[PDB]
């Protein structure tokens, strides 16, 4: 599916490593500012 | 400045759209006005659709405010 | 699963007033109908003093001058900037 | 309000309870300050 | 000094809260990482 | 004669000035795809940049407030800009506005600083290892310059924003008068107006930055 | 002694000293309220 | 592609022109005198006010 | 062939028939404001090459909105008295 | 009225307090320019110190306008 | 009248609170040229920290003139 | 009465004796900046001296505010 | 006229905002001298910054002077 | 009485002399900090020069403050 | 006449600015001393810079004085 | 007599100048500290220069106070 | 009389435009101290310059006060 045709959940699905895990960083931007 | 090109472009339309009236079509205008009166008196305009009425009103107002323009001359 | 974008929104004359309005008005006067319409509207408003003139008017003039300056001199560059960011995210995620 | 609650209490629950405990107390202090000033001015202008 | 005609004060302040804590905290909270 | 624009207005006898404060929130739409149009891509980039550049100093726990600081900066900057338009209204220039938006954050910082790190916070009132001659003359000064945080932190921003509006109004009035009399002065004053408009565009942003930065490092001290 | 019991460099001494001065100024201000 | 003007609007045009021009001329002519007289009376009034403040400063 | 249409499509004298074919509850006001906003959004914003016009409208509208808000106080300075 | 004319006098006089604050702010930020040019590897800490100084010298400037307004409106 | 004269003189006094502004501007630009001449590489951050101070001094100037006008035109 | 009018004017002009604290503190903190840059392993002594300087400068600047209060409220 | 009295008194006392320009000119030109003396190379660009400060100083200058003449007689 | 008003305004004005003391003390400690930054082997001698310059500036302000008190409570 | 007093009051009050001339020129020639003391080979034109700055600030102060005067001779 | 008030107010407005001497003292002793912190073996000559400048500044500082005394008492 | 008191005011005001000269002299001598502490060899020229700077600032202050003298007898 072309990049223009997805929602953030889509990459949550296809690329779990890109997930923004909600446990180790409850807040925003959901992990530190390295 | 680029006044000349666009100004000539605008004369191209003005000389064919800004013209003063000529006695030739006066009968056509008056018969059209009478036809409008006929459509009004019996309530035939009720046959029209909204868009047409909006457009007619817009053009009527177009004619109108140019009346105040005429005053602006004065 | 999302629909895509169009390629360009409705064009706009002078940057403010959409064209379609020019089309709905075409049949009766064709070309120089809407423009004289607008000129009349504005000469009316200025002439019937529904719009007085004061200092804040000239404030409006200066702010609009600055804005037209910036848009005309940087719009294309900012657009290319934005598209660069988009394709950059594409690649870097690619 | 059900749409309202499911729109502004799913995302923002963890903030009001956890982080912003110490801004509500401040808002209370402001309640004191604003009440006091409005009362004082109303009374003074009532005098006049 | 129109800022001192205290009549309005209350209503103004109220807006802050919900605005500065209800609207934006949604919009921005919705933003996502690169 | 000219304070008019600061008069909290309503079109009729109803509270509309709770919408002049809503309008900014529209200009920032929120995204739902991965990539988007421009007017979201640019704003997203801008926020990413500033978040990276401001929360550097803070320690771990303190970084919990990122959302708050950036919401505050976005809102204040948006309002201070939108105000510039021909006949627009600026909520910030109402002193009540600023006090409302200033005091609670300040007090929340002081409270999270005294509830946690009690002894250290109390100590901060004595700069480390000062001479042992002036203790009374020093732990009075730090404690008076503490309570002058919130008052300055609001009254500043209020005065900044108001001054520009007043100055542009009056210069424009003098422009119209000169145009009545002569031309050279009219033109020169119009150019002055151009310059002031630019400068006001600038300060409208500088103030948002300064406000949120002061708050940021205050939280830094007592995180 | 006091200069090691009223330390101005560590934390504890600072807290003790500041608390002492708040207490003293409080006592004085209450003293002058009568007059 | 210019579109020829419908005759109706064509006729409606210049009648409005010249009747409005006449209307403006009439307005100017009829309005000048009363306004001048009112302003002159106001001048008398302000002279009276100036004398008042001169003797009642 | 339809009871509901677009108001521009409508036939004039049926105007009261339409006014009585629709819903005027406040939810039917929210469902109208949202529709208008989304028309504007999806037509001038959510497009790859959005431009100034894709935004300048709302600003040029809010300016007139505030001008209307400001009319009453502006009636004390019209330059010419016998307008 | 003289009883308020003198009040105007006092407000106008007390206005000038901040001038010291203007001078102090300017000199501090000049010092930050120089001490960032010299050893650019300490932007962070140097900026922190400069803004701290700014806070202090703006508080000690706004005291005076606060007092001037207090005089004017009471 | 006496109130009007008092307004005028109070305004004249309020005017002179600007000097801090001019002093700060001059000094910050001197510091810029200096801290430049001996490190031409990082002109960008030098100039940025120049403009920030410029703003944080013009702010004081406007404080002063704002109070002046506030007195003159609207008590 | 003119008496109270002079009270007000005198307080308003005497509170002018705080700009001095402004400029003094500005110079002190600028010097702290520079002198910390060159010798970054003595901050503790630089800070102690800087605090001495700020404290005692602002005190001698605050005596004028105290005189304004003590001339207005009482004498 | 008493109002003319305060007219001219405010007119004079508002012309004292010019110190903010003189001090800045002095500082900026001194900074030029020192910086140029260090490095004799970037002379053009340094003088450019110098003119920019020159202008931003006479800015406050003509600012205050224009306000004085604004309420010197007319307003 | 008018005498009270004149004394009152005069004392309020005269007590502005403390500005110079603020600026002095500021620059004195600024220079001590910068100078000590270079060569810390002078602590005591440096500090002595510091105290001396301190005493002189503070005294040159104390003269004005004390004479203001003199005119207020004596004449 | 009250305004007669105001003439001289304002004219006298309208020269305190020259303080700026002092601060400037002091800083100017101080910077020149240091400069020539760091690089003796630039004297013959650092002097030109100094005379430029001196002329500038002196002119500003002296025209402020001329203001004071024209008030004095209304 | 009103000249009593004029005398008092003139003295108040005249004593103000002494701030310049405070600035000068502060500057000269700051420079002394820096100098001696550079070349600690010219100590004596450095101190001599500092004393020269000190005296030359308080000279006209006291000159200001002297004109103040003249105006207040004699005329 | 008004003129006497007004003259007194004018003098007590115009006499304040010399504090800046004090700060200026202080700065010029601070500069000379620094410069000599750098380059001991050319003492003779450091002083040859500082003296002229002092002369100029002193002259400026003397005129600033001659204003007041003339006021006293204007
Ligand atoms: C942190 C850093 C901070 C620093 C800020 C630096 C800037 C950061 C980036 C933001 C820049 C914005 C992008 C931009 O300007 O568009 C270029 C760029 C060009 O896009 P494009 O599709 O390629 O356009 C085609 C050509 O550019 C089209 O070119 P053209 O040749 O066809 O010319 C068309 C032009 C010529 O047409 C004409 O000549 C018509 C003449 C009549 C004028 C209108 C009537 C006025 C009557 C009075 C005049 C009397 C005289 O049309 C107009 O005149 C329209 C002007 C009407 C006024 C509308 C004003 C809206 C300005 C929006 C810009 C926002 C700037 C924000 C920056 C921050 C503020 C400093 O736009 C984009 O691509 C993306 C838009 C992104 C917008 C981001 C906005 C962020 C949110 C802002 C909220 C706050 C609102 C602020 C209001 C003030």
């Amino acid at each position: 599916i072309p990049f223009d045709q997805m929602t953030i959940e889509d990459l949550n699905e296809v690329f779990p490593e890109t997930k923004l895990d909600k446990k180790k960083y409850p807040y925003w931007p959901h992990r530190p500012i390295e | 400045t680029y006044s000349k090109p666009r100004l000539a472009t605008f004369w191209h339309y003005a000389k064919v759209e800004l013209v003063p009236p000529t006695p030739a079509e006066i009968p056509t205008a008056i018969q059209s006005l009478k036809k409008i009166v006929n459509s009004a008196q019996t309530g035939s305009f009720k046959q029209l659709t909204v868009k047409e009425a909006l457009l007619n009103g817009l053009v009527a107002t177009e004619v109108l405010m140019w009346f105040y323009v005429g005053e602006i001359i004065a | 699963p999302v629909p895509p974008l169009p390629e360009h929104g409705g064009k706009v004359r002078l940057g403010l007033i959409p064209e379609e309005f020019f089309q709905f008005l075409y049949p009766k006067t064709g070309v120089t109908g809407p423009y004289v319409l607008g000129t009349g509207l504005i000469l009316y408003l200025l002439s019937k003093e529904i719009y007085v003139i004061t200092a804040e008017t000239f404030s409006a003039i200066s702010t609009i001058g600055v804005l037209v300056y910036i848009v005309k001199k940087y719009g294309a560059s900012i657009g290319a900037f934005a598209d660069k960011l988009n394709e950059q995210k594409i690649a870097q995620l690619e | 309000l059900q749409s309202l609650i499911k729109n502004v209490w799913i995302p923002l629950k963890p903030y009001y309870t956890q982080v912003y405990q110490e801004i509500w107390v401040g808002m209370g202090l402001m309640g004191f300050i604003v009440y006091k000033i409005r009362s004082a001015d109303k009374r003074s202008k009532a005098l006049k | 000094m129109p800022q001192l005609d205290t009549s309005t004060w209350f209503i103004t302040i109220t807006s802050m809260i919900m605005t500065l804590f209800i609207l934006f905290q949604l919009k921005i909270s919705n933003y996502s990482y690169p | 004669n000219l304070f008019a624009s600061f008069i909290a207005p309503t079109m009729m006898g109803l509270p509309i000035v709770t919408l002049i404060i809503m309008f900014p929130s529209l200009l920032f739409p929120t995204p739902k795809r991965l990539i988007n149009n421009r007017t979201i891509s640019i704003q997203q980039w801008l926020i990413q940049l500033t978040s990276k550049q401001m929360m550097a100093i803070h320690n771990q726990k303190g970084q919990t407030w990122s959302l708050m600081l950036m919401s505050l900066i976005m809102f204040i900057g948006s309002t201070n800009i939108l105000g510039l338009l021909p006949h627009s209204f600026t909520p910030t220039t109402q002193l009540s506005m600023n006090l409302g938006m200033a005091i609670p954050l300040w007090s929340a910082t002081v409270f999270t600083g005294f509830r946690y790190k009690t002894k250290t916070s109390l100590a901060h009132f004595l700069p480390q290892g000062t001479p042992a001659l002036l203790i009374p003359m020093l732990v009075i000064i730090e404690t008076i310059s503490l309570f002058i945080q919130p008052v300055a932190l609001a009254v500043r921003l209020t005065a900044n924003i108001t001054a520009g509006h007043l100055l542009i109004h009056l210069i424009g009035g003098a422009t119209l008068a000169l145009l009545n009399i002569n031309t050279m002065t009219a033109f020169i004053t119009f150019t002055i107006l151009i310059l002031l408009t630019i400068l006001e565009f600038a300060v409208a942003l500088i103030q948002a930055y300064v406000f949120t930065l002061l708050v940021s490092l205050y939280l830094h001290d007592n995180t | 002694g006091i200069k090691k019991y009223f330390n101005s460099y560590t934390l504890t001494g600072r807290m003790n000293c500041v608390l002492a001065t708040y207490g003293g100024i409080a006592l004085l201000v209450l003293y002058f309220k009568l007059r | 592609p210019p579109v020829q003007v419908s005759p109706l609007i064509k006729l409606g045009r210049y009648s409005a022109l010249f009747l409005g021009v006449a209307y403006g001329a009439k307005r100017y002519n009829y309005l000048k005198p009363r306004a001048e007289e009112e302003r002159r009376i106001a001048a008398e009034e302000k002279k009276k006010q100036d004398e008042l403040k001169r003797i009642e400063r | 062939p339809l009871k509901d249409r677009r108001l521009l499509e409508v036939k004039l004298g049926e105007l009261p028939s339409w006014i009585l074919m629709r819903d005027f509850t406040p939810s039917g006001i929210a469902g109208a404001f949202q529709r208008g906003y989304y028309r504007y959004y999806n037509k001038y914003v959510n497009v790859k090459k959005g431009s100034v016009a894709g935004l300048s409208m709302v600003l040029a509208a809010y300016v007139v909105f505030n001008y209307c808000r400001s009319y009453k106080e502006l009636k004390h300075e019209r330059l010419r008295k016998y307008h | 009225d003289i009883d308020t004319a003198a009040k105007f006098i006092g407000a106008g006089a007390a206005t000038v307090g901040v001038a010291g604050s203007g001078a102090g702010i300017g000199t501090v930020f000049g010092s930050l320019i120089i001490g960032y040019a010299r050893n650019p590897s300490l932007k962070q800490q140097l900026f922190s110190y400069a803004i701290l100084g700014f806070a202090l010298s703006e508080a000690m400037g706004l005291f005076c306008l606060m007092v001037a307004f207090l005089i004017l409106f009471a």
